[PDB]
């Protein structure tokens, strides 16, 4: 147990007060990643090198 | 269907007259074709009395080396009387009374079932094979050092707990004022006192066993006899929980000791 | 079925369960204003990403030296470890929103934090600065009040559930004060 | 069979005694467990292949591993019989619930299991992984009782402290 | 002394391990019995000082040959000890209903019963006779509830089937 | 050792197949009758000692050359240990009725105990009366026909059992003979 | 051994007196939360694997020189059997709940381990640290707050639960000192 | 513990007899290999510092998935600490090769070793690819003459007949 963590998904019904077989909800657990990425463009669009 | 029809078979037992025939031939039809099966489950439990004998001595031999409950002998040549001792007794316990016959029986498919802990394959080879309850007992009574040559007292009162159920546990061994052919000492001109020398023995270096070889020989036998004789015997478990050689001088067997 | 909800998050190996149309109309019947909550915590998901980059960000805009060398926004791994944590939150108190009750937000995720950041050299004072930009990011996207972005609901009012999950927020805060 | 009533006629037998009524107050205990432990069993008589199915996809999800030479799923005709050894544990856990002791499941699958597992190389770290999903994803209101949902449940993690 | 429940686990680490699942099966039976049996208890309570001196007599009514001297049964001092023997019998015959078995019962009423009433030549069918002059007027509508009526005197002849 | 809920899957066992709707309903009006069925072994329990004493000397009034010199049946300990072999095959049948399964007492005592009787000399003419004689006691029980005890049952008819108690009986004497 | 059923009993021996009404209402109470005491060991023996797993870790991880050269567990002969020492009083305990009273737990094991533990040369000053480490966990999953693994149970108050298992491992201290 | 010496010793006094003649010819046959198999002893004692690295990326890249979570690598202690893991089963055969039997591994490395890895979770299929990597890197040329090559790859082949 270390990063995990829920994650859901949300699909509403199409109209209001019609019932929808569509509409449909996940709940689930899923460990969360460490997100390299867009850590490298936060990192140098604010400070400095980030590079100890 | 085989053939035309399907007649029993010549090889089928108990396919003769037997009403009005001589005692050579009442004999000879009676017993047909039983006879194999006789000998097959002849020599197959005289087997398991062979097998659990052997996975029981693998404790007493860990790694390949042996410990100081082997011991055979301590003078120069003091295993001959110890082999003639265990094996002319053997006969002796073979021409016991017809009534220790099935007491031995049945009593054997008694605590074999309560020490084997619930496995159901295990208590049905008990009940087929009475050679393997007897060695199925004997076995793991001495893997656990639980019946009279290594629980030794401690305290100074257990030394006359000790005494005061043994002699009362040979009551069993005297009928009456009688005594009986099941408990003899031997029968050569040295093998009374060649019984005693060894019995000082067994039971003096058995005392020098480790710290862990006590310690956990002080609680096997506790609930040795808590399932055996103490089933709901709260009193008697008073003494069994906290005085184990109470709980390990008294045998489960009626052994006629 | 909130119960059976529970055990796909507590139960120490991750699972799936999911809700079809008829077993919808049980979590209407179950949770209260459940219309409005499963609108509230749609609100929150579908914009974290963008959540979790404005808190850290503003943690840097109020307090640059974290982005110093020998800093805890300093070596760019350190940097993404924040930013793995920063929805971890977010993932588990909008799940705080979906069970109603903050009791799986705290052993799983609060039980245990203060002293883990202690030990790594994180600065405590700047956790809650943290946390209190997502505070005021929730109750901006539940009321739809933020200003870069809108949602479609339906027409009412939510600020109950507005503060349903600022009384969430300070339980992270005060786990780590 | 380790069932309540083989316990109570077992210490009885050994004590040489009768039944006495202080067994028979447990066997009032089963007859109103037994209905709801029965419905328990009676869905999962109707609910095999699927459930089995679904076990073994989590097995391969939580280690993926275990596709690479010399693991134990490298061909089909192995990960075919890793569908069959782990639809005898729940075949077991089925034959149990019936009976309302731990009788078939310790005694036909659980004794003798550690030292042929080590032995052809199978963790037992991937046989827990799939009955832990088994036994997580079932909602107790929603496909039984508040009883069986519980009592077979406490089969399911029987077999994963007796395997760890 | 063994009753419902510390017999179960007597046999729990007879094998050496934790309670099973049918294990807390035997412990729902004697929930489904601590009401029924807790009225028989409290009707032998409120009640106890009044058949002590009934069936106390009673047995004095059949035997003639106490009487007269050549017993243990002359003077009056002794039939005031009989009557403290009368309710040491109903003293654990009473504990019995309170924990559902028959713990209290083989302890001091079953077991060494046989010395101390033979060499001491009390004979056991004098006893018999007031234990069954008990059993022989329950009235099962009256004085307890139906259930309570047919398990009290299956406490009662228990002494019957050991000492007689 | 074998009871009626194991022998319902050990025979299912060699089907590898499970347990469902089919034979259940067979088991499930097992547990219907389990109130009856501990409404029936309390009527054997409760009248052991008469029962054992009953046959011993109704063997012999029949018969009484079992009391003569040269008996089998002869001397005190004979009896003695006669008495004490007269319950144990039926405090056996009682494990066979309360566990609804006769795999008790023909694997514990009749095994092989045909064989013990030739090695002692122990008639069987007379072994299997005794245990008729102490088979009418048992379906006069559990049915409340006895002429000197009443157990006051509920209103229900007891030929469930009647065959079935007669059953664990003819079993005994047939397989000792 | 004897139950809490049997504890007024205990009293009740030397009494010269009885227990009817007078007693029968501190076990009437026992009874409303009968349910609740079979319920509240389902979850001791749920984790059974790990209870005697985390405690040999959690002294690991505080005291580490136990397996240093001069260790009392240095090799697999002893620390495969420091898992059966820590095991078998998870097993005397669990006895002891569903009796109500340690009169199970302090006869049949506990009877004097400073006969058994000081001819040893066990260290008795972090048997203790390996008491709590349990205690710690027995009372988080009596209540529903373990932040790995939930449980699905009715609702309700259990602190008398709670209590009560701290109370049964005090006195394990006391029989090591 | 097994050598030479002392597995002989052992059947003088338990039969009970003294020094023969025959043990007197077995501890003969130990000085054959005394300046045979103690070349590997202090061989490999100067050589554990670089080969406790290369047989310990071993099992890695054999199993990457340790370093995977959730697992037997789940974190660096285990490896840090796995390190010295296996700087213990060939410390020992520093200690077997110098004594003549097996003495320190049947006593200290596998006795107990099954049950503090099925509770511990520690795959043992990591140690066959952590040991025996050595088997396959061993050269009787280069290292060590083929008598260290007949004795200290027996003693490896003891393990991993142990170890699964
Ligand atoms: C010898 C000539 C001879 C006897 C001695 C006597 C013995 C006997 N009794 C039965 C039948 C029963 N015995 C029963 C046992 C008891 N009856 C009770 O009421 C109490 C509880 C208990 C004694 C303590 C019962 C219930 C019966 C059935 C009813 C009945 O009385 O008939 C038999 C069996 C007869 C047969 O073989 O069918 C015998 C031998 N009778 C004698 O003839
Ligand atoms: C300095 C370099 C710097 C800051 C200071 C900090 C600014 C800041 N902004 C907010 C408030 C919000 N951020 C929101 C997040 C988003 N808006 C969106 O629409 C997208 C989906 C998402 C990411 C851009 C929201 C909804 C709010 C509230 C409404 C608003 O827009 O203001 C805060 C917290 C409130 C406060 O000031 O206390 C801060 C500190 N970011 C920087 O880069
Ligand atoms: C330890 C418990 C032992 C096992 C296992 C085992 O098989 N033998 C024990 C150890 C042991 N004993 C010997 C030698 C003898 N043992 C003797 C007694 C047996 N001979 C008999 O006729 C009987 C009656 C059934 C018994 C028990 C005798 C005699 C000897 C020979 C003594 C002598 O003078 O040589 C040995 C050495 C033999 C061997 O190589 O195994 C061992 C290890
Ligand atoms: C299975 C349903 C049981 C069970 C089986 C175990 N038995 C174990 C050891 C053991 N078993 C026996 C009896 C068996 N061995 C035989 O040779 C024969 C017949 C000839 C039988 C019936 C013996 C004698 C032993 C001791 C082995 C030895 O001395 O080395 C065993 C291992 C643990 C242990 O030693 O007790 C198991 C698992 N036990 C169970 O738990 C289930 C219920
Ligand atoms: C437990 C106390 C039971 C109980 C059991 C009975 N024992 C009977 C005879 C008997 N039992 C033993 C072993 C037992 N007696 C002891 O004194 C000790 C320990 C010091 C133990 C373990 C022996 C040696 C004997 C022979 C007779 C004698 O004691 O002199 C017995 C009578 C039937 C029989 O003889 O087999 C019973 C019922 N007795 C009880 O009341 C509680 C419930
Ligand atoms: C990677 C190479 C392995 C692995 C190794 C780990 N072992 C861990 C703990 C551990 N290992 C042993 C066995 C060994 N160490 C010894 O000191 C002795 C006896 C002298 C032996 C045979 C023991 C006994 C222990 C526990 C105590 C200790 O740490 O020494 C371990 C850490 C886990 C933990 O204990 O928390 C690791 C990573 N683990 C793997 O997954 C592969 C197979
Ligand atoms: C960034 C805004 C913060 C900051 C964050 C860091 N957190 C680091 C490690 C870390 N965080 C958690 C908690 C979270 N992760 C989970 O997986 C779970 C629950 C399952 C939770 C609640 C954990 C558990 C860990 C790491 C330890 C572990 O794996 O168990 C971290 C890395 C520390 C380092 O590399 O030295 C950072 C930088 N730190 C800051 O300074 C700002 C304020
Ligand atoms: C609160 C943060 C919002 C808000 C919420 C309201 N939603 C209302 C009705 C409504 N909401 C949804 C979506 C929701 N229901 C679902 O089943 C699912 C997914 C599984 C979701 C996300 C629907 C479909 C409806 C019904 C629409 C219709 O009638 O067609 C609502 C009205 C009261 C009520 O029904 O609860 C409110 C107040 N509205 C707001 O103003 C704030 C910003
Ligand atoms: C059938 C599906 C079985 C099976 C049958 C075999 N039986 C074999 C030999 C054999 N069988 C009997 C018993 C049979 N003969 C009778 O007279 C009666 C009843 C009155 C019966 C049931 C006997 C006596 C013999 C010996 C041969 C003989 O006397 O004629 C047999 C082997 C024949 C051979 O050895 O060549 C088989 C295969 N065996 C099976 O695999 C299934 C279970
Ligand atoms: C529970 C809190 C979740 C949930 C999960 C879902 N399970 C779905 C299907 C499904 N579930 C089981 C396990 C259960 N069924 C049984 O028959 C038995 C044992 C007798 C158990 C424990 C099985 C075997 C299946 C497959 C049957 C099928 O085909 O449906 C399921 C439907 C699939 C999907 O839509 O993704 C879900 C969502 N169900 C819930 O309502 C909550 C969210
Ligand atoms: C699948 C999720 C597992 C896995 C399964 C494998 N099991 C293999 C062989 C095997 N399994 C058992 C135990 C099983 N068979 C039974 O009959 C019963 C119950 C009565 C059980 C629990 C046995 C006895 C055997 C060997 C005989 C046979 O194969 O039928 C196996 C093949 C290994 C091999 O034969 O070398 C696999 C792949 N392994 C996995 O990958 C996951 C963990
Ligand atoms: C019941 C089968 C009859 C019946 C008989 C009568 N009994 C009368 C008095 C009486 N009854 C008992 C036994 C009862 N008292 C107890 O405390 C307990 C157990 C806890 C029991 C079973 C006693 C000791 C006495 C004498 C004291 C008293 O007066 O109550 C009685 C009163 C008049 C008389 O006969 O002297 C009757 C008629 N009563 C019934 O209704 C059915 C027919
Ligand atoms: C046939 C053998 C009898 C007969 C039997 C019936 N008994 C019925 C009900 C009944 N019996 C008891 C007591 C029983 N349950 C226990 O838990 C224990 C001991 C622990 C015993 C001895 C109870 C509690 C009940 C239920 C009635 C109630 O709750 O008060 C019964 C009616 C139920 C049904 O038919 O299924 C019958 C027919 N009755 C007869 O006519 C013969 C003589
Ligand atoms: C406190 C530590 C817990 C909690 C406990 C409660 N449990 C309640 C009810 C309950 N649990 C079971 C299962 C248990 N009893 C058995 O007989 C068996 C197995 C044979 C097991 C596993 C049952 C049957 C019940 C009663 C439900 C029913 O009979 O329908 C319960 C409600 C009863 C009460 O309040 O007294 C509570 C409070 N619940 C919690 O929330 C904490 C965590």
């Amino acid at each position: 147990i270390r990063n995990k963590a829920p994650a859901m998904e949300f699909r509403r019904p199409s109209f209001a007060n019609t019932e929808d077989p569509s509409a449909y909800f996940m709940l689930q657990k899923e460990t969360v990643p460490l997100r390299m990425a867009l850590a490298e463009k936060l990192l140098t669009k604010l400070g400095r090198k980030g590079d100890g | 269907l085989t053939g035309y029809d399907s007649k029993s078979s010549p090889n089928f037992p108990n396919r003769a007259a037997t009403r009005e025939r001589r005692t050579v031939s009442f004999n000879a039809r009676v017993a047909r074709n039983k006879s194999q099966a006789k000998k097959i489950l002849e020599k197959a439990d005289e087997f398991f009395a062979r097998s659990v004998t052997m996975q029981y001595k693998a404790f007493a031999c860990p790694n390949g080396v042996y410990d100081i409950q082997c011991t055979e002998g301590t003078v120069k040549g003091a295993a001959y009387e110890k082999r003639a001792m265990a094996v002319s007794a053997a006969f002796r316990a073979k021409q016991a009374s017809p009534a220790a016959k099935a007491r031995a029986l049945f009593e054997n498919r008694r605590h074999a079932i309560i020490a084997s802990h619930e496995c159901q394959h295990e208590e049905d080879l008990f009940v087929r094979f009475p050679k393997l309850s007897a060695a199925y007992m004997m076995g793991k009574t001495e893997a656990m050092r639980t019946c009279s040559r290594y629980v030794v007292p401690d305290s100074l009162e257990e030394e006359y707990m000790a005494a005061s159920v043994d002699r009362q546990m040979k009551e069993r061994a005297c009928p009456g004022g009688v005594y009986a052919s099941s408990c003899v000492e031997g029968n050569a001109k040295g093998q009374a006192e060649q019984a005693r020398v060894a019995a000082l023995a067994t039971a003096f270096r058995s005392a020098q066993k480790s710290a862990s070889k006590t310690t956990a020989e002080r609680y096997s036998s506790a609930a040795y006899g808590r399932d055996h004789f103490a089933h709901g015997c709260s009193y008697e478990e008073s003494v069994f929980n906290t005085y184990p050689a109470t709980a390990a001088a008294m045998r489960s067997k009626s052994y006629n000791y | 079925m909130l119960d059976a909800f529970s055990r796909v998050v507590v139960n120490s190996d991750a699972k799936a369960a999911y809700v079809g149309g008829s077993d919808l109309q049980a979590l209407k019947s179950f949770i209260a204003d459940g219309n409005k909550r499963l609108d509230a915590v749609n609100s929150i998901v579908s914009n974290a990403s963008c959540m979790v980059s404005d808190a850290v960000s503003g943690m840097i805009c109020e307090n640059p030296g974290l982005i110093s060398p020998g800093g805890n926004c300093y070596t760019n791994r350190r940097m993404a470890a924040c930013l793995r944590d920063g929805e971890i939150i977010l993932r588990y108190v909008s799940y705080a929103l979906l069970a109603g009750d903050a009791s799986v937000l705290e052993d799983r995720c609060l039980n245990g934090l203060k002293e883990t950041y202690i030990a790594l050299g994180v600065p405590t004072n700047s956790s809650i600065r943290a946390v209190s930009i997502m505070k005021a990011q929730a109750v901006a996207f539940i009321t739809n009040t933020a200003t870069e972005r809108k949602m479609s609901f339906a027409a009412g009012d939510c600020t109950s559930l507005a503060s349903e999950v600022a009384s969430y927020f300070d339980r992270v805060g005060a786990a780590i004060s | 069979m380790k069932s309540v009533i083989t316990t109570v006629v077992s210490a009885a037998d050994a004590a040489g005694r009768f039944p006495s009524n202080s067994d028979l107050e447990s066997i009032q205990g089963n007859i109103q467990r037994s209905a709801a432990r029965l419905e328990a069993a009676e869905k999962l008589a109707g609910n095999h292949e699927a459930v089995v199915k679904e076990a073994g996809d989590a097995c391969f999800a939580k280690y993926a591993y275990l596709k690479n030479p010399g693991e134990a799923g490298e061909n089909q005709e192995k990960i075919n019989k890793c569908y069959r050894d782990v639809d005898h544990y729940m075949r077991l856990v089925n034959y149990c619930l019936v009976v309302g002791g731990t009788g078939p499941l310790d005694e036909w699958g659980i004794a003798g299991a550690r030292e042929v597992y080590r032995t052809l190389n199978l963790p037992t770290s991937a046989y827990v992984a799939s009955i832990a999903y088994t036994r997580d994803r079932l909602c107790v209101p929603r496909d039984m009782s508040a009883q069986a949902g519980v009592e077979f449940s406490a089969y399911l993690d029987y077999l994963i402290n007796a395997l760890s």
